């Protein structure tokens, strides 16, 4: 429509809109950003290098007083879609990422209300480093966190706020290997810094053990059960050495395979 | 199958109308359509919802075909890595069902609506792989509401039904396993004086274990279903371990002499009168 | 080897 | 936030009942829903839990196979379906929020009483009772009001517009073989019992019945 | 399932007294992170349970400070500094550490006071009972304490146990006493054959059972 | 890593009182003179920083 | 630990009677296991020639 393109031109006019300046009025007031993580799939947990992969929708909401208009003057339009690459954005990133991919994947449009409210919901494939606890494998429960921070503006310029106390599962696809237990979010400050603020989500996940039970534990027990037979084997049959050496071989192989799967680090060794 | 991802090379055919890109061909030397860069015009933001280690949107940005009546045709290529749950109950005779969900990300049904260009995915330029066959590929149109948003968002979901061709894994896994399983009972027909029972049963057990481990490097590590081949291998392994225990016991019984053991009367009666007769084996 | 069979059965049981 | 449960139920033995818990004011999909059974006798028993976000469910050993959990995401509702019912299943079922290892079960449902019995609706049969003829008369004497042969609960017993509210001891209903009853005795001065008029009311909203039988001296 | 045992089953303690409830687990319920997931819930009569204490070292919001908790891997206890009327109810211990999660046995709380002697009463049937064709014999015991109460249906030298009902009332508020109304349903064919009807009741206050009887022959 | 870098650019001065007592601003690093400091002993041939922050 | 356990069996062949008919089995198995572990270690370390791992 002619009115819509007139409004889009007027709002983004680079003469009167600089996308590199924070939308703070009254001098040194802060811009409040609401944050909310929605989980779509838990793509994979790779225990070997300690990385969790997720498909999440990162909802961000803030106010930009420079993107206001009067609906009566623009055919009574209440909101418009602006490209998020040409407006000011809070540089909210996954701070504890692995492989160095801080940002979101797509950079969708932003929905702008006439009162200045910005709504942004870009999808992202994230890789986050989380410590793996191997002690109780394959009945282990992991606690992998996602930490979100503005790497440009400190706590004095933008304050992060949680839209909800938990991450959403409204559009989740169940994993099939990992069970979701809890996804609580928390807002953290440093009492000795005063410029630090972040929002962190804990993903408590529980492994479904049937696969590794069937494929690792039962064979291990079967091989271990043969460790004793050598002493009931008569010395005349001439097969004691074959039995005991074969058992030792199988045990060494299973140890090496399990170590490839779930590495024993210093803090804990798998039972 | 291990990572439960599907990689495809598709052409994402799109077609819409633009009211500003219209002209009368009589005013421009009967020019009826042009090719222009796709990044100079408005385009819909169709994204793959179930992306997994790929791109959410089209990135090539080929040129669009623009017609004088406002129609715009855009057919860019894309490589997509979607998530699909793999079912390996009947592997290598398994049939998979991997879906691809496409929809606009920021426009609701009141602003952008999708139309099935055709119910069936086009395969006129398909390049056969030799590992799978596309049984059926149909796109379904859905509308649903999300907790983010108060409006309805439509989407077209494509269900790819692909059937594995079993010859390769048949030859390379199934038949070797059957050949090994053929030997699991031979240990009981082997005489105790040969001094080779332990060798045979131990070799059978170790080979079965190796094949189980080889199988485990293919199938997903999911606890929902157990492959039939995996179950067969595990039960064969259990019974071979049992046969090893029984073989050790039999070897111990065989090397018994009056200088070390006394034969109970009940043992003598049972195993020299009844069981030999029940088995149709008669002493000289 | 009977003595060691006893010992190893004990230790394997404790392995549980 | 608020968890809303379905109304009371009365099903014959061997049938199946599905009671629903609906939550609002919070992210429904991200909180486990805990199901708790409270038999009228005593004790709280946890049937199991469901996470509406995914399909994950848990059951206690005592209830495995007896109950099944299902959840609907479009409408913020979680369902529990009870298998073949018996007289032992008559209890009050609670639904509650829960997030394991963090803030835990701070909101509960109202409760959904379930009754299993072959009997059908019956109106009250109030049989007022009076002090026995062979008994010494003193300054203080109790009263007698009985209700029996009614089903299902509840039944409200009161005096004439609350003429004498305090000093009464109403007792819980009990089953003889198939139907409930009720008892209530109140003390009034012997100088007031024959002079003043005392009567006990009965109300059966389920049966839409109301009775008023006065008690008179023998 | 981890089994949790609560002692004592009841804990009568007058107002302002120190109350101690102990919950014990069949296994250790300590968690790796450092916290132990034990919770205490109070359910007043006719209401859904409420959260009081979670992560025992901690305490919920909106609860009086008097409540407190403590314990170790397998032993836990709850303490109430000053007891009040609103604190009456049943307390349950809940473990949130090992799946599935289970409730405690429940520890009812009473307030002790000067025990009072029962006020026994016996009410024979009424005319409507005769017309209907029944015999409703009800024995009343009101305003007694403590639960050391037993009633015996001794009739004309014969003690009858079949058809004997038991139904008592929870501790009141104005009087904080108990009551009970046992009944023995008789038929017209048998109601008249007997002569003497007695209701033998025993209580701690009066060791000798209190006698209240009447004869049909009049 | 974070490669902390500090230098003086005399051409980027201002009087705070003329600009409402502002003491510092953020400028895009792509728009100012930068010292091109990099890691020479890299393997895989990556020299520069990842993002070119403000 | 696997290497130490294997190496502890190197001398057992000299206490094994010639009548049992199992000296070759033990000594060949020890040799092959040591070779396998050497190959694994070679896979782990860089293929440089400045020094040999102890
Ligand atoms: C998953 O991992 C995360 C990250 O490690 C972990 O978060 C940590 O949890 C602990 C336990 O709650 C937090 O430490 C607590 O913080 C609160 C808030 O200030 C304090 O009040 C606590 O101290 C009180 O309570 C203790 C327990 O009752 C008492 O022992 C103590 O004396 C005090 O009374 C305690 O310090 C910690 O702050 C977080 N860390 C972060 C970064 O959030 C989470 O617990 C893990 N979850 C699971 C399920 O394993
Ligand atoms: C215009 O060109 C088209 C070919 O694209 C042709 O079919 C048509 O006849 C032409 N018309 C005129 C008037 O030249
Ligand atoms: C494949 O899966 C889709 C979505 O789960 C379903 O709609 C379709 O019916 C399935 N087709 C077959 C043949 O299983
Ligand atoms: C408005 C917006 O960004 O919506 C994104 C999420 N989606 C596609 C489910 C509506």
């Amino acid at each position: 429509t002619d009115t819509e393109e007139r409004l889009v031109e007027h709002l983004l006019d680079p003469s009167r809109y600089n996308k590199l300046i924070r939308p703070a009025t009254n001098g040194s007031e802060l811009v409040t950003v609401q944050l909310m993580v929605s989980l779509a799939q838990l793509i994979s947990v790779h225990e070997r290098e300690q990385i969790m992969t997720t498909n999440v929708w990162l909802t961000q909401e803030w106010e930009d007083y420079r993107l206001t208009w009067k609906p009566e003057e623009f055919d009574n339009m209440k909101k418009v879609r602006l490209p998020s690459k040409h407006i000011w954005l809070p540089d909210v990133v996954l701070y504890n990422n692995a492989d160095g991919m801080y940002e979101v994947s797509f950079y969708s449009n932003a929905v702008v209300s006439y009162d200045g409210s910005i709504f942004w919901l870009p999808p992202a494939i994230y890789k986050s480093a989380c410590k793996i606890e191997v002690k109780h494998f394959p009945f282990d429960q992991q606690n992998c966190t996602m930490k979100f921070r503005s790497w440009t503006y400190d706590r004095t310029e933008i304050d992060l706020v949680l839209k909800s106390e938990v991450a959403s599962l409204d559009d989740f696809t169940p994993s099939g290997e990992w069970d979701i237990v809890a996804l609580p979010g928390r807002r953290n400050e440093n009492p000795d810094d005063s410029t630090y603020v972040d929002i962190t989500y804990d993903f408590i996940i529980r492994r479904k053990p049937l696969f590794y039970t069937i494929n690792l534990i039962i064979p291990c027990v079967l091989i271990t059960s043969l460790a004793i037979l050598v002493f009931y084997l008569p010395s005349d049959c001439g097969e004691k050495m074959t039995l005991c050496i074969s058992v030792l071989l199988a045990l060494t192989v299973f140890l090496l395979l399990i170590s490839k799967i779930v590495p024993p680090t210093s803090l804990d060794v798998p039972l | 199958e291990k990572n439960q991802m599907m990689t495809t090379n598709v052409w994402v055919k799109q077609e819409w109308h633009d009211y500003k890109l219209r002209w009368d061909p009589a005013d421009y030397e009967n020019v009826t359509s042009i090719r222009i860069p796709s990044e100079l015009i408005w385009r819909p933001d169709i994204v793959l919802y179930n992306n997994a280690d790929g791109d959410f949107a089209v990135t090539h940005l080929t040129k669009a075909h623009l017609f004088h009546d406002g129609r715009v045709q855009w057919t860019p290529p894309a490589i997509y890595k979607s998530s699909c749950s793999i079912d390996v109950t009947f592997f290598p005779f398994d049939q998979q069902n991997c879906t691809m969900k496409f929809g606009s990300w920021t426009y609701d049904k009141a602003k952008i609506d999708l139309v099935n260009m055709h119910s069936r995915v086009d395969q006129l330029d398909f390049w056969e792989s030799g590992e799978w066959v596309i049984v059926d590929a149909v796109g379904t149109y859905n509308t649903r509401k999300y907790e983010c948003c108060a409006e309805i968002y439509p989407d077209i979901t494509y269900a790819f039904v692909i059937r594995r061709l079993p010859l390769f894994y048949t030859i390379n896994l199934i038949i070797p396993c059957l050949l090994i399983s053929c030997l699991t009972v031979l240990v009981f027909y082997l005489p105790s004086e040969c001094g080779e029972k332990i060798t045979l049963c131990i070799s059978v057990l170790l080979s079965l274990t190796v094949f189980l481990l080889l199988i485990t490097e293919i199938i997903p590590s999911t606890s929902l279903v157990i492959p039939l081949i995996g179950e067969y291998l595990l039960f064969t392994m259990i019974f071979v371990t049992l046969s090893i225990v029984i073989t050790v016991f039999v070897l111990n019984v065989h090397h018994r002499s009056p200088r070390t053991h006394t034969m109970p009367t009940w043992v003598r009666r049972v195993f020299l009168d009844i069981v030999p007769r029940l088995l149709l084996m008669k002493r000289p | 080897d009977r003595l060691f069979l006893w010992i190893f059965v004990f230790v394997c049981v404790f392995g549980t | 936030v608020q968890l809303q449960q379905s109304g009371a139920e009365v099903m014959k033995p061997g049938a199946s009942v599905k009671i629903s818990c609906k939550g609002t004011g919070y992210t429904f999909s991200s909180y486990w829903i805990e199901w708790v059974k409270q038999r009228p006798g005593h004790g709280l028993e946890r049937i199991g839990e469901i996470l509406p976000g995914s399909g994950s469910t848990n059951y206690n050993e005592k209830f495995r196979g007896k109950a099944t959990f299902t959840a609907d995401k479009s409408s913020k509702t979680a369902y529990m379906q009870l298998s073949s019912l018996t007289s032992e299943d008559s209890a009050v079922y609670y639904c509650a929020r829960y997030l394991p290892y963090y803030y835990a079960m701070d909101y509960w449902g109202q409760g959904t009483s379930v009754t299993v019995s072959s009997a059908k609706t019956t109106p009250p049969s109030v049989y007022p009772l009076a002090p026995g003829s062979a008994a010494q008369t003193n300054s203080m004497v109790t009263l007698g009001c009985l209700v029996k042969g009614y089903f299902p609960e509840p039944v409200t017993v009161t005096w004439n517009s609350g003429s004498l509210s305090s000093g009464v001891h109403t007792f819980p209903a009990v089953l003889q073989s198939d139907l409930y009853t009720l008892s209530s005795s109140v003390t009034v001065p012997s100088s007031t019992w024959p002079s003043e008029t005392v009567t006990c009311n009965v109300a059966h909203p389920a049966s839409s019945t109301k009775v008023d039988k006065k008690i008179v001296p023998r | 399932d981890v089994l949790m045992t609560q002692t004592p089953l009841s804990l009568p303690v007058s107002l302002g007294d120190q109350a101690s409830i102990s919950c014990r687990s069949s296994q250790s319920i300590v968690h790796s992170n450092g916290n132990t997931y034990l919770e205490w819930y109070l359910q007043k009569p006719g209401q859904s349970p409420k959260l009081l204490i979670y992560k025992v070292s901690n305490r919920f919001s909106g609860v009086p400070d008097r409540f407190s908790g403590s314990g170790s891997g397998t032993d836990f206890t709850l303490k109430i500094s000053r007891v009040e009327a609103e604190d009456l109810g049943v307390y349950y211990c809940f473990q949130g550490s090992h799946v599935p999660w289970t409730f405690g046995g429940g520890t009812k709380l009473e307030i002790k006071r000067a025990d009072a002697a029962p006020t026994v009463s016996i009410f024979p049937p009424s005319s409507e009972q005769l017309t209907s064709g029944g015999a409703s014999v009800v024995c009343f015991l009101n305003n007694f304490y403590p639960k050391d109460i037993n009633v015996k249906w001794k009739i004309d030298g014969s003690e009858r146990q079949n058809g004997v009902l038991n139904s008592w009332t929870d501790q009141d508020s104005k009087d904080s006493t108990y009551s009970m109304s046992s009944t023995l349903t008789l038929t017209k064919d048998e109601y008249e054959r007997h002569n003497s009807y007695t209701c033998e009741a025993t209580h701690k206050t009066s060791t000798s059972p209190i006698v209240k009887s009447f004869n049909r022959n009049e």
